[PDB]
């Protein structure tokens, strides 16, 4: 062949933290179909928003938005349990079909994005060199989102484990733990990675008895 | 409405 | 400058699934220091093994092993709660210092890897073109490890939620759920992504009442 | 656009020394049209062979041969004077049209190479990593061809200047120069760059009077 | 090794047309030593200016100037005959030694450029993305310089061949040829590739009898 | 003894 | 039959 | 003072 059809830019979706998660990498030959399974961010979440992105930046907002759609009717469940399979399918004609399917209900929604959508050749070149000019700032952004997500995991899981502990937890411990979750929740709203890390560390330092109870509960 | 990995 | 000191290959650690997780990317200018926070894979895990890797392959075993060491004395806790901060620090002399610190105890262990370690120039070139020859097989490996890890999450969390449910869970539901966890556990020992996905889907289809109970419990 | 048509491999022609000279670089977006003007290697050359190549290697023989054709009817002239314009034109359908036009006569020949020709995706990947595995051996090859071509230039020009000099050239000088051209001609048939360089240097060392005569002749 | 010393940017010299000719490619591991042999642009040229450059742009002026020096004492000779060997040698300490040696005289001059010279890390990144933003404009520049150089070759060689022809050349032919060299000389001072090409073509169209004479003269 | 992200 | 640059 | 290839 003298020619190939390739994706000039990565394609994916926005996930928690405002990050672009890639489903089809830059320079993949088409046709191609890739899938990954995602889940919900909150307890009792009834819907997910699939925000489709084109580009090479780690921040969703710095990539080109190809569309969005919602999948509703997710049944009540703890965060992280539902399985929402997202498939990106680019056919021989260069048309992108994005679908999200809830594997519990079998419910599905799609967006179709015609071959002409997204960034033109001048923006494509601008995008590739911006991703390169910014590899460092994007890395620091990725590390901050990762920290924030781990802190949100620690916040939520520790709250669930305080509740399952009930009176097994000594009152001194619960006071220390609860003041530290308040401090973590507050830090999570900011942009200071070391402050988040500091509040996570304080929670680990005051939660050793809680950790022991929760381990024993399922041991 | 966010998704996680 | 007419010259730079750069890393010729990515450096990181082995994480769950046998995957290389990168701490310092290929062609980073040194000196440099990067950190990320990891956690335990099992309830009541008392130690972590830090296996240091050099290379560009997704499978840990396909990269060059620079060393390993253990951090012990992790206090009892549910999987995923402990915070084990791993820092990769390459100084002006090209020496790599890897440390793992448990943020609850403040306990730390290190490995030091002298500048001469790892792959020579001929293996470095071989590595970069092997990573390129294998971008596809490595992607499929990454997707399988991700599926297996999500299945292990579903297995473990669902078992914990059956226990917290106790008699709130109808007997028909518990029978369906328990047969499906057995099936998932078995599939997790294999290499067939679609079989794992199939057993995860069956669990989602039979767990809708359990999901509702667990959501309510903390609502 | 979600998609681009790009050339997966460089395209060009074989030039003197057995080297691939690129007309359209790897990853150029099509349609595209590029031209360059070439000339003859020998005095009184009446034809040129256009050998079309696909790939990234410096040696013509290590690339994929897409075809060849000849352009005849070049009128008698010293080497390097005729102007043979070679154009590579890839249209919207991925078809490559190669033409060679003699600008003196306006004579033209073409080859058309359908979009399906050349290397398949597996060979394309093999080619890109072979070019990478061999960047050094290809560089040394390029430097040898360059040396050999400069030696052939020196041989031919010096012979023409001995003839224009006639009796202006002292007999001692002509003996030294002629023995050195014989030695250069012989070295040109081999593969030893330093031997070619050695014979070129000997010619420069013995030709200083000839150089002065030839300069004066046109001064 | 955990580390390599590599060149972050190509290094070379300015050649005719204001182009950067690379002696040591970007990302070459040091120490390294490369040489190439260059020649003079004009008849009776007595000196060459070696202008040392760092960067990835095709126009010399768009790269970073590391220094310049002259080599004098080139003995009188037709353009393109002298052999001036230029060597770029970067030692274990990252110091660049550039030398130019005339192989006829054995005369040599050097410049030494300490490891700290040239572009800092911020300019290095700017350079690599500018070379990428401008791959097209640089290509067109390269093609123009190539055209201009071929036109200057045609101008100079044709003038030398008119002189060697003397009265063998019919008066009609010489009038046509001389008006066309004047037109080519003028076009060579501009920036219009197609105008240069047009004047070169007119010379080829009117020089067919001259070409035949010059071929016969050495046949 | 594994680690997770 | 070769070509030169 | 230029150089050529």
């Amino acid at each position: 062949v003298l020619l190939l059809d390739v994706t000039p830019l990565s394609l994916g979706i926005e996930t928690m933290g405002g990050v672009m998660t890639t489903l089809i990498a830059k320079n993949t030959t088409i046709p191609t179909k890739h899938s990954q399974v995602f889940s919900t961010a909150e307890d009792n979440q009834s819907a997910v928003t699939i925000h489709v992105l084109q580009g090479e930046r780690k921040r969703a907002a710095d990539n080109k938005s190809l569309g969005q759609f919602n999948l509703d009717g997710i049944n009540p469940a703890p965060r992280g349990m539902p399985q929402i399979e997202v498939t990106f399918d680019i056919d021989a004609d260069g048309i992108l079909h994005v679908s999200a399917k809830d594997k519990n209900s079998g419910k599905e929604q799609k967006i179709t994005i015609k071959a002409s959508s997204g960034l033109n050749e001048d923006e494509i070149q601008k995008m590739v060199r911006d991703a390169e000019a910014n590899a460092e700032a994007d890395r620091k952004f990725e590390e901050l989102v990762q920290t924030r997500n781990q802190g949100d995991h620690l916040l939520h899981s520790t709250r669930k484990q305080v509740e399952e502990a009930g009176d097994k937890l000594p009152a001194d411990d619960k006071t220390a733990i609860e003041s530290a979750l308040t401090a973590l929740e507050t830090a999570l709203k900011g942009e200071d990675k070391a402050a988040i890390e500091a509040k996570m560390q304080e929670l680990a330092q005051v939660s050793q008895k809680l950790m022991e109870i929760a381990q024993q509960q399922h041991a | 409405n966010r998704l996680i990995l």
